[PDB]
């Protein structure tokens, strides 16, 4: 679902 | 040219295509493929007999000749290092009336033995290190050439001289016996050897001829895996960085990125051996981007467009780059298969090296059509935390920087954009 949207958000957190 | 025996695959068989028409008997225990690879096992019927043609005129005895072939010698068993180091076994025998040549193996040594009519026996050998973190030689295809003059018995490896013995003390060697390909000695039931492109020449080959031959027998349209076999679509692979040999990729816990960890090592108490573990990190799989193109076989070719996938949580995930990275390097995005406008998923697989290598490069692009380059997949030390003391940490990344470094000649083997793919192989246990 928007589980992929929760990973994209964690990815954005990861690379500043 | 000067070739007098040339074993090549043809119709489920090995045949002499030298033009002298030798007889070749392959017994039921030899495994063959159309890649020209053949396997000798411990089995009584794993053998090849070659009889040189006796209706055409050849030399009774001769001492100016050369033997060329590739070989893949499996890694020692960890609990069998004693027998490996000590127990010599023949792989190829050519002896008539107690004289002639043979090739043999004792653990990490390959040995070339001459014997004359009188019974004088002289050897030259090539030993590779079994303490290396990552070997160029254990369980990997390499190219052997043995030349013989009156003076010198030389062994060349991958086109480079390595060993020399004085053989002036030997005047007379019978070189017209049956050539028997067979494992012969106190071997483990599990012992085997792969060979390809076995050739004999009636001359001592120049270093220049041996290196030209190494380069031609190395060339292919298709890329190769860590072991030196063809790279395949739809096959599970571990990933090796030639630029960070002791590095491996692992999905960060609760974060969709690849952290770079340090390979675990041989942990038992043998003083004779050491290696880095190879079967660690994420399990990757290569997929063709397009199915509308012709795809008869599953072989990965230079310039092919691929997805680079891996297995996570019993699901096939994919490697992406974020589209809008202003920086010179960015962490790759490791996440489920998804049509997302915010990420590229398309990789072209390249070979920027012009020397023989098993390494390949991974080029992110917009589309199969788009002609502009986003960056090459590699590894980079990123700022992690700290103000007083600064913590840095390696991550699986893309980099524009690599695009300039791949153009410098001679090709920089040390770049972290150089990858090999390692599948599980019966010749490597850890
Ligand atoms: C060392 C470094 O930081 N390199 C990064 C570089 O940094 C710039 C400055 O350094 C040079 C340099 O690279 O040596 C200085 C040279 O003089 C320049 N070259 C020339 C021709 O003179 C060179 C140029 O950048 C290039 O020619 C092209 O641009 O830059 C560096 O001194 C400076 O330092 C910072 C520092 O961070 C601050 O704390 C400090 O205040 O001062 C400055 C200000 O910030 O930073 C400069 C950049 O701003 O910059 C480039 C980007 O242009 C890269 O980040 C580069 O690091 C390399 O990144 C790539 C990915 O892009 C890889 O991560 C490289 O690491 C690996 C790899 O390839 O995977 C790891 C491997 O283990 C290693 N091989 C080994 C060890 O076997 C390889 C590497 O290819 C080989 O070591 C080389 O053969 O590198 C990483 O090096």
């Amino acid at each position: 679902e928007d589980a992929f949207s929760k990973l994209k958000e964690k990815f954005m957190n990861e690379l500043h | 040219n000067n070739i007098i025996l040339n074993l090549r695959y043809k119709d489920n068989n090995l045949i002499d295509l030298s033009g002298y028409g030798a007889k070749v008997e392959v017994y039921d225990g030899v495994e063959l493929n159309d890649k020209n690879q053949f396997k000798l096992t411990s089995s009584a019927n794993s053998k090849i007999r070659v009889t040189q043609n006796q209706n055409i005129i050849f030399n009774s005895v001769f001492l100016d000749f050369s033997v060329s072939f590739w070989i893949r010698i499996p890694k020692y068993k960890n609990d069998g290092i004693q027998n490996y180091i000590h127990n010599e076994y023949t792989i190829i025998n050519c002896m008539k009336n107690n004289s002639g040549w043979k090739i043999s193996i004792r653990g990490n040594r390959i040995i070339w033995t001459l014997i004359d009519i009188n019974g004088k026996t002289k050897s030259v050998f090539f030993e590779y290190n079994i303490r290396e973190d990552i070997s160029e030689y254990i369980n990997r295809w390499f190219f052997v050439t043995i030349t013989n003059n009156l003076n010198n018995a030389k062994i060349y490896i991958n086109g480079k001289l390595e060993s020399n013995t004085d053989i002036k003390d030997i005047r007379e060697v019978i070189a017209n016996g049956e050539i028997i390909f067979k494992l012969d000695g106190d071997i483990d039931r599990t012992q085997f050897i792969w060979m390809k492109y076995f050739s004999i020449f009636n001359t001592e080959l120049s270093q220049s001829n041996i290196e030209e031959r190494y380069k031609i027998q190395s060339y292919s349209e298709y890329l190769k895996d860590f072991w030196g076999n063809p790279l395949m679509y739809n096959k599970e692979y571990y990933m090796f960085n030639a630029g960070n040999k002791n590095s491996y990729i692992k999905l960060k816990k609760d974060s969709p990125v690849g952290e770079i960890l340090t390979r675990s090592k041989y942990n038992q108490n043998s003083k004779y051996i050491n290696y880095r573990d190879l079967y660690i990190g994420e399990k990757f799989i290569i997929r063709r981007k397009s199915n509308s193109q012709s795809i008869n076989d599953d072989i990965v070719r230079k310039e092919d467009y691929i997805y680079l996938d891996f297995f996570n949580l019993n699901q096939e995930w994919r490697v992406y780059t974020y589209k809008y990275f202003k920086k010179e390097e960015e962490k790759l995005f490791l996440a489920p298969i998804s049509d997302s406008d915010e990420f590229y998923n398309t990789i072209q697989i390249k070979e920027y090296d012009e020397q023989p290598t098993y390494s390949c490069q991974l080029l992110f692009k917009k589309d199969e059509e788009s002609t502009d380059e986003i960056g090459l997949i590699g590894i980079h030390r990123f700022y992690e935390s700290g103000w007083w003391f600064e913590e840095y940490k390696d991550y699986f990344c893309i980099s524009k920087w690599y695009l300039k470094e791949v153009k410098r000649k001679p090709y920089n083997l040390k770049l972290g954009c150089n990858w090999q793919f390692i599948p599980k192989d019966e010749g490597w246990t850890e």
